[PDB]
């Protein structure tokens, strides 16, 4: 099992496959067939269905979303290669659960929820243009044009500071266009005023939509957003590596439900 | 001598540079013309009578007497213009202890719509009508600031928080350059009657520095010869606006001839 | 000295394609195209993507996948091809423009995964910035070691050399830019938005910035709809980045025979029946306006506007208006806004707007400072957005004097010459204008002249083809019928409409009819002459006098009516019906 959890990849995948096949309001197979013709590789699943079918699986999914969702993705892809074994898709199916834990008391949120899937209802206040974030930086030497690549350098990009063919001093500059990017859209969403008992200070959250699900919510739209709670450090000065002892927190959206 | 590898590079060479300088200085004495009146002596005397530091040189004379030199003038305008300026200054000092040389009579005249990147950073003569003119602006200085606590130099800033480290220090001037030590800006558009009806008349901006300042008035049709080159402008990094550095100006009498 | 095998192979194959590929005639078409390119102002050469794909499918696939990577090598190949062929200037910029790309993506579909690859998009220009030279391959000299750094390419930002050229010297901070040696290229920043066709209902459109260079700099003017073939790229902005579509080629978005061949068999049969359908005039009017009662003349005029006359340009470079302008002056309510809303909803290219709009454009092109760039930009207005379409302007009586004069100039010269803040442009605007207005004081005084009833200036009134007066009649039958219509509509939520022709059918029929340019027969000429004789003889009292402007409006309406049946020549029927319409639109003082 993955460290510090109760998760087995094979057993978890088998349980998810059983849930997909053995269920009663089968809708998942119907929408799998629908995706076949549509080609839309995103299998939306209501987590409450998993809760009713298997509370243990629902708890496991909530506790460790980042580690469990890939298993569900693999199971769905294997099923899609079982039913309709022949078909063409640019990327294999993906699963985006939703409507799992209505801890919509955003004002009442705890660090215990870090890295746990949560759904919150609210009205989006602001958005931003899709931001292209690097994932495989490309570099070329000013001297000899020695091409090189640095892949997924944990957010930042590791400047080589030294070439590899002329082995000159730091002269290899990044080429933006030759690099590889992914879409990341930032949204600022306010807590739903109705749900707040007191509402003395309406709460706001920051959401990031990655690689997809971008521009799917216009400003002012009241939606239920389900995603992984995230806390990240903030550096006191970009030059120095020191970080604040208090983390700023945001949400990595997994699914949107217009409502 | 000639036939190098690049005209700009060839003139930049010290050997050929001084060769052309000496040849031009000698021509400043030899060219008495068929009249035999020592045309250059007459020009020097006229300039020193009022001390105008403004010399007029006819492209036809240079082309006929030298040929190759006049041929290289269009491709390397600034270099040969500086050579001629220093030669004229030396001659004036010798006869009468800076001199600006203004060329004219360019064989080919191009309209504003007729000039393109092929003519960038070259001397050319055009015919236009002035539309607007400003005062004698003092100077345009580009200031680059060495960052405070970061290995970086702030971008050029025009005059007349670090992008990477976000340093709040005032920074210190890494390098300051002066351009147009005293200049007037004018705008010249295609002369009325040469426009193709529907087409909006073309317009270009000319800068007259030191010499030729206030030598034109708005609404005057002028045959302007100058270097059509890119350069900074009063506006992250400053915008590079193409302009004409005015080398010589004239007046078309009666506005129709 | 690192050689990109992909780049070199692509360059070789591209040069081979240029110097071998030939048209159906068996000759290298691109040879003659380049021969044309030798002329000044011609520094961009177009290339058919399908042609090179047929020549080498692998080459086309590679270029599509890595267009941005290989583009400079394609330009070098073009330079080599043109230099050795003919007497072309030894050194001037050249470019390659690609077209005929089957894949037409939507601005929504432009994702980071598409960065660096060729693609074609379709949009509508919104604002256009001034041209500006920009350094692409800068040249610097190190101050300490006075060595000339050359070809230090800059990625759309002021990128100085990382360190000196000399290994001995490490100034790293005092490089001096060599302006003369630096390579510059002319860039224009344009902004485009999703065309209404692709725009989802009630969804904010996606604004995409594009860069135009070389022959494409002035190709696209503000307010027009165009298709750009290029490649999406990233540009650093004060590791932040933003998307911009560097467009190599710009073309206008998308003959009667061509349409009929393209049109489906069933659609063409329906259109042919429509043309052969007698009384199609009233039938189409009623079908297009179900939720209306009476005002048959207003619907007739609106339909004639929708069709439009034949524009003509004289040998003296004078443009004779081909489209018509309609104004509807009406008492409170009376469905004016309903007329405009119906017209906007039915017809694509039709834009609805109000005279109370506070946009900086102000219902026409304007010049505004960009909030970020702070440089004056020509922003297209709604009237421009209606280019070659219809502009349904409501509250026309309430327009500002600034917009009023702008609109007067637009409708007079069919183009707007905007000059301010040093920027200057001449934006073409051939747009039919359907205006709605209210009488002064609210109610139309039929005993007063039209001038006394509306505040519009004399030039605006004179330049309108038709004025339709909607007076709230006190007749009981009319009010009963109006109530019947409204109540039937609201109760029978749908199915209350009786459309003898479907909206899509009407749209396709209008598109087919537009292809015709009816001519005037000598019989039609003399009939028009006689009709104008009668109209002049009327000389009354009429609200507004009758001038040659009315004769021009008459001939334009006759052309539109001829276009109705798709007949290529005018007949006395069309002229007499147009005369009836225009004469009826005239209202005499009832004092
Ligand atoms: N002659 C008519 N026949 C049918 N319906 C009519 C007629 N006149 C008015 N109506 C109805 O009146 C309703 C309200 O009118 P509407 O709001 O469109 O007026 P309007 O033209 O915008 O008025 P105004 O601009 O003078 O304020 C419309 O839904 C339309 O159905
Ligand atoms: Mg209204
Ligand atoms: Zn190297
Ligand atoms: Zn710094
Ligand atoms: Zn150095």
């Amino acid at each position: 099992v993955i460290w510090g959890t109760d998760v087995n990849v094979a057993a978890c995948k088998e349980n998810f496959q059983r849930f997909l096949q053995r269920f009663i309001d089968p809708l998942y197979m119907q929408r799998l067939g629908e995706i076949n013709v549509i080609g839309e590789p995103f299998l939306n699943v209501n987590c409450e269905h998993i809760k009713s079918f298997d509370k243990n699986l629902y708890r496991q999914l909530i506790s460790y979303p980042q580690e469990v969702i890939p298993t569900f993705d693999m199971a769905v892809n294997e099923i899609f290669f079982d039913r309709y074994p022949d078909s063409i898709l640019e990327h294999q199916i993906q699963v985006r659960p939703f409507n799992a834990l209505k801890t919509k008391n955003m004002r009442n949120l705890n660090p215990e929820d870090i890295d746990q899937l949560i759904t919150i209802s609210g009205m989006v206040i602001r958005t931003s243009q899709l931001i292209p974030e690097m994932q495989e930086a490309f570099f070329q030497c000013q001297v000899c044009a020695h091409t090189t690549r640095v892949e997924m350098d944990r957010g930042r990009i590791a400047e080589p500071s030294v070439c590899g063919r002329c082995h000159t001093t730091h002269s290899m500059a990044l080429i933006h266009n030759r690099s590889l990017f992914s879409d990341k859209q930032m949204i600022k969403l306010q807590e739903s005023p109705e749900d707040m008992p007191a509402g003395q200070t309406p709460h706001t959250v920051i959401l990031f939509a990655h690689n997809d699900l971008v521009d799917k919510v216009q400003p002012g739209d009241r939606v239920n957003v389900t995603g992984i709670y995230r806390a990240v450090p903030i550096r006191v000065n970009p030059r120095v590596s020191n970080v604040k002892s208090v983390y700023k927190t945001h949400i990595d959206v997994i699914h949107y439900r217009k409502t | 001598d000639l036939k190098g590898h690049s005209v700009r590079e060839w003139v930049s060479m010290a050997g050929p540079r001084l060769e052309i300088h000496h040849r031009f200085k000698n021509f400043l004495r030899t060219h008495v013309d068929s009249h035999g009146h020592n045309v250059f002596k007459e020009r020097i005397s006229d300039m020193c009578k009022e001390n105008r530091e403004s010399l007029v040189v006819n492209y036809e004379d240079l082309a006929a007497r030298e040929h190759v030199l006049a041929y290289f003038l269009p491709e390397a305008p600034a270099e040969l213009l500086q050579i001629f300026d220093e030669a004229a200054l030396e001659v004036v000092l010798a006869m009468y202890p800076h001199i600006h040389v203004r060329i004219s009579h360019l064989p080919l005249v191009e309209e504003l719509r007729s000039l393109r990147q092929l003519h960038l950073n070259q001397l050319i003569r055009t015919s236009g009508v002035v539309t607007s003119c400003t005062g004698v602006l003092p100077q345009l200085s580009m200031v680059k600031y060495n960052c405070n606590k970061c290995n970086f130099v702030l971008g050029p800033f025009c005059q007349s928080s670090c992008p990477e480290c976000q340093s709040a220090g005032p920074f210190e001037v890494n390098m300051e350059e002066t351009i147009y030590q005293n200049y007037q800006r004018i705008r010249i558009q295609e002369s009325p009657g040469k426009v193709a009806a529907g087409r909006l008349p073309r317009s270009k901006d000319a800068i007259l520095l030191a010499d030729l300042v206030d030598s034109c008035k708005p609404g005057d049709e002028i045959e302007l010869t100058g270097i059509y080159h890119n350069n900074y402008d009063g506006s992250g990094f400053p915008v590079f606006a193409t302009v004409i550095l005015a080398n010589h100006v004239a007046k078309k009498d009666n506005k129709v001839a | 000295e690192v050689r990109d095998e992909v780049a070199e192979k692509c360059q070789k194959l591209f040069l081979d394609f240029l110097e071998e590929f030939q048209s159906s005639d068996g000759e290298i078409k691109y040879l003659q195209l380049a021969e044309e390119l030798i002329r000044p102002e011609r520094n961009t050469l177009v290339v058919s993507f399908v042609d090179l794909e047929q020549f080498n499918q692998q080459l086309s696939t590679t270029i599509q996948e890595e267009f941005y990577r290989v583009y400079p090598y394609l330009c070098r190949a073009l330079k080599t091809f043109v230099k050795d062929r003919k007497e072309i200037p030894l050194a001037k910029d050249f470019y390659v423009a690609f077209q005929d790309l089957p894949t037409r993506h939507k601005i929504r579909e432009l994702t980071s995964s598409r960065i660096g690859l060729l693609t074609r998009i379709s949009g509508q220009v919104v604002r256009t910035h001034p041209v500006h030279p920009e350094l692409v391959s800068g040249t610097f000299l190190c101050l300490d070691c006075q060595t000339v750094i050359r070809d230090v390419e800059q990625q759309f930002k002021y990128t100085q050399p990382n360190i000196c050229r000399n290994p001995v010297c490490a100034n790293r901070r005092r490089f001096l830019l060599d302006t003369n040696k630096s390579r510059f290229v002319d860039f224009q920043k344009v902004r485009i938005q999703e065309t209404q066709a692709e725009l989802p209902r009630g969804s904010i459109p996606r604004s995409l910035e594009v860069i135009l260079r070389a022959e494409a700099v002035e190709s696209a003017q503000a307010g027009d709809k165009c298709d750009f073939t290029g490649t999406l790229i990233v540009v650093p902005d004060v590791l932040s980045y933003r998307l911009v579509f560097l467009a190599c080629c710009v073309a206008p978005t998308n003959t009667a025979e061509s349409i009929k061949n393209q049109m489906t068999v069933k659609e063409w049969e329906k259109v042919f029946e429509m043309s052969q359908d007698k009384n199609l005039y009233h039938n189409l009017c009623t079908s297009l306006f179900p939720t209306i009662h009476g005002n048959d003349e207003v619907k007739r005029g609106v339909l004639l506007m929708l069709f439009g006359g034949v524009p003509k340009t004289t040998g003296e470079g004078t443009s004779l208006r081909g489209d018509i302008n309609v104004c509807i002056v009406g008492d409170p309510s009376t469905a004016k806004s309903q007329f405009l809303k119906h017209v906007e909803e039915f017809s694509p290219r039709a834009v609805y707007t109000s005279g109370k709009a506070s946009s900086a454009a102000g219902l026409t092109a304007a010049v505004v400072r960009d909030e970020e760039s702070h440089e004056f930009v020509i922003e297209a207005g709604a009237l421009m957005l209606a280019d070659n379409g219809v502009c349904c302007i409501d509250e026309f009586d309430k327009m500002d004097v600034r917009d009023q004069v702008a609109i007067h100039e637009a409708m007079e010269q069919q183009t707007i010459s905007i000059t301010k803040a040093g920027v200057k442009a001449t934006l073409n605007a051939r747009t039919s204008i359907l205006a709605a207005a209210n009488p002064i004081s609210g109610h139309y005084d039929r005993s007063k002249s039209l001038k006394q009833n509306i505040n519009l200036s004399a030039p605006i009134m004179s330049r309108f083809d038709l004025f339709f007066i909607l007076v709230d009649e006190c007749n009981e039958v009319t009010d009963y019928a109006i109530a019947r219509r409204i109540v039937d509509l609201h109760s029978r939520i749908e199915e209350s409409i009786d459309r003898v022709y479907s909206l899509d059918d009407i749209r396709r029929y209008l598109l087919f009819a537009r292809q015709f340019k009816p001519k005037i027969s000598k019989e039609s000429e003399d009939f028009i002459v006689e009709q104008y004789k009668h109209l002049r003889q009327r000389d009354g009292k009429s609200s507004w006098r009758i001038t040659v402007r009315q004769l021009e409006s008459m001939i334009r309406l006759s052309e539109a009516m001829a276009r109705m049946h798709c007949c290529d020549e005018v007949q006395p029927k069309h002229v007499k019906e147009a005369f009836r319409l225009l004469n009826k639109s005239i209202i005499r003082v009832e004092t």
